[PDB]
This record gives C-alpha cells, structure tokens and sequence, in this order.
RNA sequence: CAUCCGGGUGUUGUCUCCAUGAAACAGGUAAAGCUGUCCGUUACUGUGGGCUUGCCAUUUUUUGGAAC
C-alpha cells in the first residue's frame, strides 16, 4: 500500500525515526523496503534521556520503529494521485 | 544429531519440564501430545513456582507462545 | 472461524476489554477478518483499581484522556466518543449480550 | 571468504560439536551453555548438556561456578538473541 | 463531529484523525492513506503526550499536554491501538 | 533482503534486544536479518575493562537487532 | 485443506479442548493479565479463540499489605486466544 | 492581388417522421435540465449487478516479553 512506497519515495531526503526504545535518528534517507528497514546517514541520534550522538550511519530493523517523520514536500508526489 | 519435532516426538509418554517465558513457572508432566506449532498437552503434570511446588494439576494445555524450554527429565 | 462469527454480532451492545484494561462499551459496527472492531457511540472506561495503580496504568489513563472525549471531570475516568476504530490484537475479551442464541450464530 | 548464512553457522555448531553459550531473549540475567545437536527453520534447537548460567547484575561476568544443569531441551527459538561459540 | 456509522477506514481519507499509540501518545492529522497493517499517513500530524508530572491530575480538570509538531508522518502499524475522529475535510 | 551488502567484511556494532551491545565483523546475513559476526565482542559501558570476546562465530537472531551501525 | 484440523482438533494437544467442549466440562484458562477464568468452552479455533458460557473470572488485587479476591460471571464471552497460557481440565 | 466551384465546426430557427408516474402555477435567465414546486426510487435484509482481488498463529506489523 501507500504508506511504504511513500517511504521508498523519501529516498534521499532527511527524515526522523523514533524508534520503540524511544530513540530519534535524524538523517537523511539512504535506502528503505518493504519491512520498513532503513538507512540513514550523516545522522544525529537523540537518547531518550536527551543525550545526542553523531553517527555516520545507521540501519535500523523496520519492526522497531515507532514512526517516521518525512519532508512535508512530499504530499504531492505522484504517488497519491 | 535431533531435530525439535524428532526430539519432541520421541518425548511423548515420558517426564518433560516445561519452562515458561513468565513467572518462573514450570509445568513437570508426562507430555501427552504435540502441535506444528510446539502446542503441548500433559497429564499429570504439576505446577513449579520459583522452584516450589504447588500441587499437582492434572491435564493441561500449554499454548506454544509461553514456552521458553522444554527439557527431558530423569 | 470464529472472527467469521463475530462478523455476526453487528447491531448488538459489546464491550470490548482491551489489553491495557481500556473497557470499550458500544454498539458494534463492523469487524474485520483480523478483529479490528469499528464501534459508535462508544464509553470507554478504566477500571477504578487500575486508576489508583498510576504506575502500572498510566499508559491507559493518559490514552483514555487523550482520546478527547474525556470531558466531565467525574470521579471515574470516563471517555464518550461517537466513533472509534480499534486494532484488533489489542482485544483482550469481548462481553457478548446474554439474549444472543450462539447455536444460530456459530453455524 | 563468503557470505555464511546464518542457519549454515549453526549447522556449523551441530557440525563440529564446539559448545555455545545462548543469550536468551528478554532474560538479560541468564544464558545456557550446551552443544547443539538439531535445529529448525525458526531457529528452534535442541541443546545436549545444557546448563543455565546466571549472570552477575554489575559486574557483568558468566556465574560458572552456580550454574544448573538442565540436560538435553528444547530451546524455542523465539527466546534465543544470541548464540556464541565456547 | 458525527460520521456515518457505516465508515470503515477507506472512508476517513482526509480527515482529521486523533490516532491513539500503544505508548500512551496521540497523533493528530489529516490521514492521507492506510494499509492492510493499518500502517498510516498523517499529513500535518501533531504529537500530544502528558507528563508524568501532570498525570496524577487524571487519578480519581485541565491537564498540560506536551506537543511536537511533526509534519507528514508514517506510523507503523503495530504501534496503533484505536483510531477516533476529530474533524471533517475541508 | 536487507541490502546489507554495503557491511560484508566491515566492522559493525549492534544494538540488541535488552539494551546490550554487540561490535563483529558481519560474515552474512539472512532474509530474517540474522547475522554471523565474526571476531564478536559484547559491549559494557566505556571502560574496555567490561568488554569481552566471545568467540569465533557468533549468530544474532534478526529480531533481536535494534539497529546496526557501520564501524 | 479441512480434514486436516479435523484430525489435529482431534489428536493434537488441542483434543483437550475438544473433550472439554463436547463433554460440555468447564476448564480453567490462565491468563496474561493473571486472570483466571473458569468457563464451558462453546467453540474454539486454531488460535485458541474461544467463544465461552459461563464465565466465572478470579483475579487477586494488591494494596499494600493484603491482597482481594476480585471475581466477576459473565454470561457468554470471547476469548483472543494470544491471551490464553494454560487450559485445564477440571478434575 | 482578386473572382469563382466547393468544405468543416458551433449556435439558433425551421421542416419531416415517430413518440407522446411528473410537463399545473409563479419567479428568474441569453437560454435551460436555474428557484419554489412535482414525480419516482432509495436507507434494513435477501437475490441480482458492479468493484476490491482479502482467505486462495512459526523472527519485520494482526493470535501478545507481559505483569509486577
């Protein structure tokens, strides 16, 4: 359905995870599937005690994340017509 | 070398322990049947908690999602 | 098989008793195959004992209250709402009414 | 110099009958040492010589010393997070 | 508002939807779409939680809600517990 | 599959199920995202002192990764 | 294909519900939530969903330094089967 | 640079043939299928039609690591 091919068509755009332990990963969009698995790069995670780390890359299993946060120029993308 | 369901299959009419993922219980009794799914079925089997016994219970079913081993016994 | 049963209960006054402890009581609207259970003119309830337990229930009753139809400040807490959709592995049990005759449901 | 798959590992462990600790799923404070001797496509294993090893709350480190012997059980592998050689 | 009894979710795109997670957060938004995991859209979603600070106000009222704006959202299905409606489209 | 290509034969440190850390060199991976480690160690706070080998092959079960990072 | 649940309903563990269903025993179902329920089961499916009559549930509450025997009837209910850790047989 | 023999499309009128549950009355408009008004049907179930293409509990979603 919708909702992951909108994930797929964020690909190269920044985008925020939080994920079930509650951490945040801001980075730009690497690569996504079906599964929700993605990568990120050049990413600054947030700890749920506000601690923040810089890290390189991040793949993230799509089962632990809790949502995703996608640039707002995407609602029009063809997708939804 | 065994398998989980030759293993389990040649379990049958013998003493098993079951461990449970909770509550540290484990159910001992003679397994009775099985499932695909790793459902089991014993009779006579007795409740353990934390390693006390808490009488006897009789014929169970166990659902295979609360199962954490299930281990032969002497 | 017996989700295709509760696909038979349309019309009738469940309450639906989540795995949080959120009672849901309403008219039930429709199910689907995977249990989800749209419902109007739905109350939702938290026990009065899982209210006092704020450590252990205090997911539910921040969600009772964020549903928004939280609006009297009676002393139990209570939600009216006009329609909710809820997603069926989240049902824990579900209260069927006595009147219902389950041989000609079950069939 | 290939990609092992992981099933192939663990055939590997049954194969050579070198003795593997497991760490269990959400139970941080035990795991079980033993030698895998059959296995399933869910990762289900039968371990001979099983024993259960507390692990020290601070510190960290395996309680050899107070382990319980189990004998030969079925792991459901829904409980398994990690399976380590010796 | 009051919505057809009949709606399922295929009807409700466009609305404004006050998504209810299994963490005890709500998420508020226009839905754009759905999927067979109820996996959802929330265009122009806002997050509301409520402190542990200001949740011994809700035992046996205005209570403080904190707020994220997040913007165009996914949220993963198994996270969702119930879904309620607040508004109409426009 | 996971597309985890880009991490063969690199060094990687996971975050695992029950706040533990695992760093190995990825030596395959599954549909499930299990993975083999090579040269495994579990990971305790900062001080290496904490730290310890734990073998030469390691399996971790694909739902039990929380994430992955490249090292 | 049909005929196969027929038989596992029959010979696999879950013939234990099936005997407490056709000889219309009750049973008593340990729950996740540590609740017990003594009921007759009515049907069941492969997921243990059980639809059932009946129903008495027991559960013991906390408050400090004594425990209450909280119990309840319900006339007829379903059961998500997900919730379900052992069923019983009543002696 | 023109003439001539021809052509398309749109709108309105007219002519021929065939038809004629509601075509009454009033307003408005370039006009009307516009407004008041009138007629029929529909809301629940069954059957039928059309669409979706769901069915055709085992690690990433929905048959519970939760509960304390």
């Amino acid at each position: 359905g919708i909702p992951v091919k909108l994930l797929n068509e964020a690909q190269g755009h920044i985008v925020s995870l939080e994920l079930t332990t509650g951490a945040t990963y801001r980075g730009k969009l690497v690569e996504s599937e079906d599964s929700m698995n993605v990568q990120l790069r050049d990413v600054i995670a947030t700890e749920p005690q506000g601690a923040v780390t810089h890290m390189d890359q991040i793949f993230v299993r799509g089962s632990q994340i809790k949502f995703i946060v996608v640039p707002d120029l995407l609602k029009n993308a063809p997708l939804f017509k | 070398p065994v398998n989980p369901k030759p293993f389990l299959k040649g379990l049958v009419n013998h003493r098993v322990g079951v461990k449970l993922k909770f509550n540290s219980t484990e159910y001992r009794g003679t397994l009775v049947s099985t499932d695909n799914y790793f459902n089991l079925q014993l009779n006579e089997a007795e409740e353990f908690v934390a390693g006390v016994s808490h009488g006897t219970l009789g014929e169970i079913f166990i659902r295979c999602n609360n199962v954490l081993y299930i281990r032969e016994l002497p | 098989k017996l989700v295709n049963f509760l696909k038979k209960l349309r019309n009738e006054q469940v309450t639906i008793e989540l795995k949080n402890g959120t009672t849901v009581w309403g008219t039930l609207q429709s199910v689907s195959p995977q249990m989800n259970a749209i419902l109007t003119d739905v109350k939702l309830t938290l026990p009065q004992p899982r209210l006092n337990k704020l450590n252990s229930n205090g997911i539910a009753m921040a969600s009772l209250y964020l549903t928004g139809g939280q609006q009297p400040t009676a002393s139990d807490n209570i939600a009216s709402l006009q329609y909710i959709n809820i997603r069926g592995n989240t049902i824990r049990q579900i209260i069927l009414p006595d009147s219902l005759n389950l041989d000609s449901l079950l069939v | 110099k290939a990609m092992v798959p992981p099933i192939n590992c663990i055939f590997n462990f049954l194969q050579q009958q070198t003795p593997v600790t497991i760490w269990l799923f959400e139970q941080i404070g035990i795991r079980i040492k033993g030698k895998i001797v059959g296995f399933d496509e869910f990762m289900n294993v039968v371990i001979d010589e099983a024993v259960e090893i507390p692990v020290n709350s601070a510190d960290g480190k395996e309680d050899v010393e107070k382990g319980t012997p189990l004998g030969k059980i079925l792991l459901k592998g829904d409980n398994i997070t990690l399976i380590t050689s010796a | 508002i009051q919505v057809a009894h009949s709606s399922r979710l295929a009807n409700l795109i466009d609305y404004k939807l006050r998504v209810l997670t299994q963490d005890g957060r709500v998420y508020i938004g226009q839905l754009m779409a759905f999927d067979k995991h109820m996996n959802l859209v929330l265009n122009e979603c806002i997050e509301e939680r409520v402190p542990k600070t200001q949740l011994d106000k809700l035992r046996p009222l205005n209570i403080k809600v904190e707020k994220r704006v997040l913007g165009l959202t996914i949220l993963r299905g198994e996270q969702i517990l119930s879904t309620v409606v607040e508004d109409k489209p426009l | 599959t996971p597309e985890l290509k880009k991490y063969m034969d690199k060094k990687i440190l996971l975050n695992i199920n029950g706040s533990r850390k695992v760093a190995g060199i990825l030596r395959g991976y599954d549909i499930f995202l299990n993975v083999v480690l090579d040269d495994a160690m579990e990971i305790n706070g900062e001080d290496p002192a904490n730290n310890h080998q734990l073998g030469l092959q390691t399996v971790i079960r694909g739902n039990s990764i929380i994430s992955l990072e490249a090292l | 294909l049909e005929e196969l649940e027929e038989f596992e309903f029959k010979h696999g563990p879950m013939s234990l519900i099936n005997d407490a269903m056709v000889t219309r025993t009750p049973v008593i179902i340990s729950l996740r939530n540590n609740h017990k329920i003594i009921a007759r089961v009515k049907a069941f499916d492969r997921h243990c969903n059980m639809v059932l009559e009946n129903v008495k549930e027991l559960w013991t509450e906390k408050k400090g330094k004594n425990v209450i025997n909280r119990e309840r009837f319900i006339s007829k209910l379903f059961l998500r089967g997900d919730s379900v850790i052992v069923v019983l047989k009543t002696p």
